[PDB]
RNA sequence: UUGAGAGAUACAAUUUGGGAAGAAAUUCCCAGAGUGUGUUUCUUUUGCGUUUAACCUGAACAGUCUCAUCGUGGGCAUCUUGCGAUUC
């Protein structure tokens, strides 16, 4: 109980505070005992969540980004009855670098919510997208495998895409929240909203994700913890750490 | 019932039991072996009666 | 032609070494084995143990059946994962110089071919809808 | 008579740690019948742990 | 390094050493027959190939009762290259003898040089289908090897069986199906070639396939029961 | 969705025979065997509909000249990134 009574204090704190309520997620930071292995790239890898969602894909603004010609993305993506509401924007990568430019990237920030860009092009991404986007790790685009199928060495790539599909993807993607992996030993992670749930959903979010952070399978995702994990603190963007779990 | 009993019937005429790897199958009598004329075979004597009695020919 | 020879030479080598392979190893057998009798009660009541009178694992044995009366490791080094390991070494040897063999003759047949395209004739290219790509000679007895 | 069986399974017990196996046994059993006989890229590894493991419930249910 | 076991049978050996093994006692040492290698533990001691011997595929295949021993007198009706039964003369040793035929000429000279070296081998050089012409020569074989693709096994092998047959006798018979007919089944082929023997008098007691060595091979191990 | 038969089984219960502990009743190693449904594989039968089917063959690539091979240069790294193989 004495999580969930330290979790009260962080609420009520943000409560009074005037610049904790302008700041409105919540984080979960891990110290463990060893470095971890893999360089980081920015690369969102995804953790689920087993009893409660997070957020809704028919509640976020969404952009796509394609490959280049982006003609059938576009008008089936747009006309075929699964997607149709779902995307803010789609736009291809080299659109996008002849549309905006400097204050015009920050003004793309400032306006959508939530960016996917196809796998196929996630690596060039962020050079046309820039540091602003780039700052620290709230906004990464994540990666989707537009066609469900897979191109095999000495062979020409098929085109295609189902609404389907992507619409499973969103709402995988939506409904449960990724970290990044890092060398050092600290990471952080996003999980909740302060209103959207409440603490019961907090604790049941913090063992799933400690859970799944700490099971040997499904390597290429979850096996990320090496050593023992000390301890986890809450906080805010502008908050302070609250200490939980300590041995 | 009588259809299981009917399988007794093979069960009781048959001739080999496998036992896991390996199989036993008995000698069948003298007289039997020295007194008739073995069986006739049934794919081949099928095969031709078949080829006479084709749909090919109308016959009835 | 050279390049044909080269490849020929190693082709033949691999074959040669598993060939001897082949003749310094041993495998097991696995047929039908088929036992007579005469009572059809006795044949009912035949039991594998009670026909050699060997143990479990000598029945199920069958390139080794001694009897008990017959049977009336400690120099082999740790047979437990050692042997074991060595032995499975040999047939992974021998399996992995057929599959080079294989791969082998393959680039020699494909390399022999481009060869004899070469010489002389008429040729006519066609292309077998699977998609493979091959030729034709005409109907032409070279003097 | 428990004696002689003992001396006899002792003798056993030679001959089956000499000869026996179980899955090495097996993978020998597949090489002997070949010598007597999942969503990646080729291109880009980042892919196969970046995607999402979709749910088919996540597909077959409309929230 | 490497270690014996005895086998069921006498003379039989399989050498565990870096590779599982089937082995004989050899009669006389460093000198072989078809290129085959060696190994000593002295003791020497020579391999057969359960592929190039069909007896070898028997032993490896596993065989109750199998009518060779030492002290003893075998006939083979089969001996190209002279191979197999080379490694006969070597089973039953220095005091057994064996009495190879063949008819094709030039196993008749391999398995002649390989007669000029080993002495318990005696060969007959004939075709087998008249057995007066080594009556002449045998006297009173105790057990029977008998590998020849003729159909008429039966026919030869009950022509021996009054001839030279112990009582009480042993005999084996090796039947290639893709031989003797070559478009039906095994066991069918060979449930017909026991009955042409059991009406023959020969009593039989097993057959047995020899799968990952042969194609379609079995062998039929019988007694020689009350007859002349 | 006409019959018959053969085999592999999965599970559910059933059961022979050797070793081993057992004062004993009972239990554990093994090699098994039969029954229930289910998963079939194959053989075969029955009816209905149908008379061709498939592959080859001769003077069957080629003036918008074709084809083989070695080389030169270019795109495709938002990927057919190309095997002594044929990226276009």
């Amino acid at each position: 109980g004495l999580a969930e009574k330290a979790l009260k204090a962080l609420i009520l704190q943000c409560e009074e505070n005037p610049s904790l309520k302008n700041d409105k997620d919540i984080h979960i930071i891990i110290n463990t005992g060893k470095k971890m292995g893999i360089n980081r790239d920015n690369i969102p890898r995804i953790i689920p969540l087993t009893k409660y969602k997070l957020f809704k894909p028919r509640d976020l603004n969404i952009l796509l980004i394609t490959k280049d010609p982006s003609a059938l993305y576009r008008e089936t993506l747009t006309k075929d009855e699964h997607t149709s509401e779902l995307f803010k924007e789609i736009i291809s990568v080299k659109n996008l670098r002849r549309r905006f430019k400097g204050s015009k990237l920050t003004q793309l920030y400032k306006d959508f919510d939530l960016v996917v860009a196809d796998y196929r092009v996630h690596h060039l991404l962020p050079e046309v997208l820039g540091s602003r986007f780039y700052h620290g790790s709230k906004k990464l685009p994540y990666m989707i495998r537009m066609s469900k199928e897979v191109k095999l060495k000495r062979q020409q790539m098929v085109e295609k895409c189902d609404p389907i599909y992507v619409r499973a993807q969103l709402r995988s993607i939506c409904k449960n929240t990724s970290y990044i992996p890092n060398n050092d030993n600290c990471l952080s992670v996003r999980v909740g909203y302060i209103q959207k749930h409440s603490i019961p959903e907090i604790l049941q979010n913090i063992q799933d994700t400690i859970n799944f952070l700490t099971d040997k399978s499904k390597r290429p995702q979850g096996g990320v913890i090496k050593g023992g994990i000390i301890s986890i603190f809450v906080k805010t963007s502008n908050s302070t750490s609250l200490p939980i779990y300590q041995f | 019932i009588k259809t299981k009993k009917r399988k007794t019937l093979k069960n009781l005429r048959k001739d080999s039991v496998k036992r896991g790897k390996f199989r036993v199958q008995l000698l069948s009598t003298t007289q039997d072996s020295k007194t008739l004329p073995p069986k006739k075979e049934s794919s081949i004597i099928r095969s031709k009666d078949r080829w006479l009695n084709r749909k090919a020919l109308n016959k009835g | 032609t050279q390049d044909s020879n080269y490849v020929r030479t190693l082709r033949q080598i691999e074959l040669k070494k598993l060939e001897k392979g082949a003749k310094q190893l041993m495998f097991k057998s696995s047929g039908n084995h088929t036992i007579f009798v005469d009572s059809r009660e006795k044949m009912n009541e035949f039991t594998p143990e009670k026909f050699f009178n060997t143990t479990s694992e000598m029945v199920n044995r069958s390139e080794n059946r001694l009897t008990k009366d017959q049977l009336a490791n400690a120099s082999s080094i740790m047979p437990k994962e050692s042997l074991d390991k060595k032995k499975l070494k040999k047939f992974k040897q021998v399996k992995q110089h057929l599959q080079r063999e294989t791969q082998l003759k393959q680039v020699q047949q494909r390399m022999d071919a481009q060869r004899e395209l070469l010489k002389k004739g008429s040729k006519k290219k066609i292309v077998d809808s699977s998609g493979k790509i091959s030729f034709k000679w005409k109907k032409q007895r070279k003097r | 008579r428990k004696y002689l069986n003992k001396l006899i399974k002792r003798n056993s017990q030679n001959l089956r740690s000499w000869d026996l196996e179980e899955e090495v046994r097996d993978e020998l059993e597949d090489i002997q019948q070949s010598i007597l006989k999942f969503v990646k890229d080729h291109r880009y590894p980042g892919l196969t742990p970046g995607l999402a493991p979709v749910g088919l419930s996540d597909e077959e249910d409309s929230s | 390094k490497v270690v014996i076991e005895p086998h069921r049978h006498a003379g039989v050996y399989i050498a565990r050493g870096k590779e599982d093994l089937l082995v004989t006692k050899n009669m006389a040492p460093g000198e072989s027959v078809y290129g085959e290698k060696r190994i000593s533990v002295k003791v020497e001691y020579r391999v057969w190939n359960p592929f190039r011997s069909k007896l070898a595929a028997g032993i490896m295949g596993g065989l109750d009762e199998l009518f060779i021993a030492p002290g003893k007198k075998v006939l083979y009706l089969g001996a190209a290259s002279g191979t197999s039964v080379s490694h006969v003369s070597d089973v039953v040793g220095p005091e057994g003898v064996v009495y190879a035929v063949e008819f094709s000429h030039r196993p008749g000279r391999e398995l002649i040089s390989m007669a000029k070296k080993r002495p318990n081998i005696i060969p007959i050089i004939e075709d087998a289908r008249h057995p007066q012409k080594y009556r002449m020569l045998i006297g009173m074989v105790d057990c029977v090897f008998a590998d020849v693709a003729q159909p008429d096994q039966a026919r030869i092998i009950a022509l021996n069986s009054h001839m030279f047959l112990k009582d009480q006798g042993g005999v084996v018979i090796s039947i290639k199906a893709n031989c003797i007919d070559s478009t039906v089944d095994a066991e069918t082929v060979f449930a017909r070639e026991v009955q042409k023997l059991r009406e023959e008098r020969i009593k039989p007691l097993e057959q047995l396939t020899l799968e990952p060595y042969e194609r379609d091979h079995c062998i039929v191990v019988g007694r020689y029961m009350r007859s002349g």
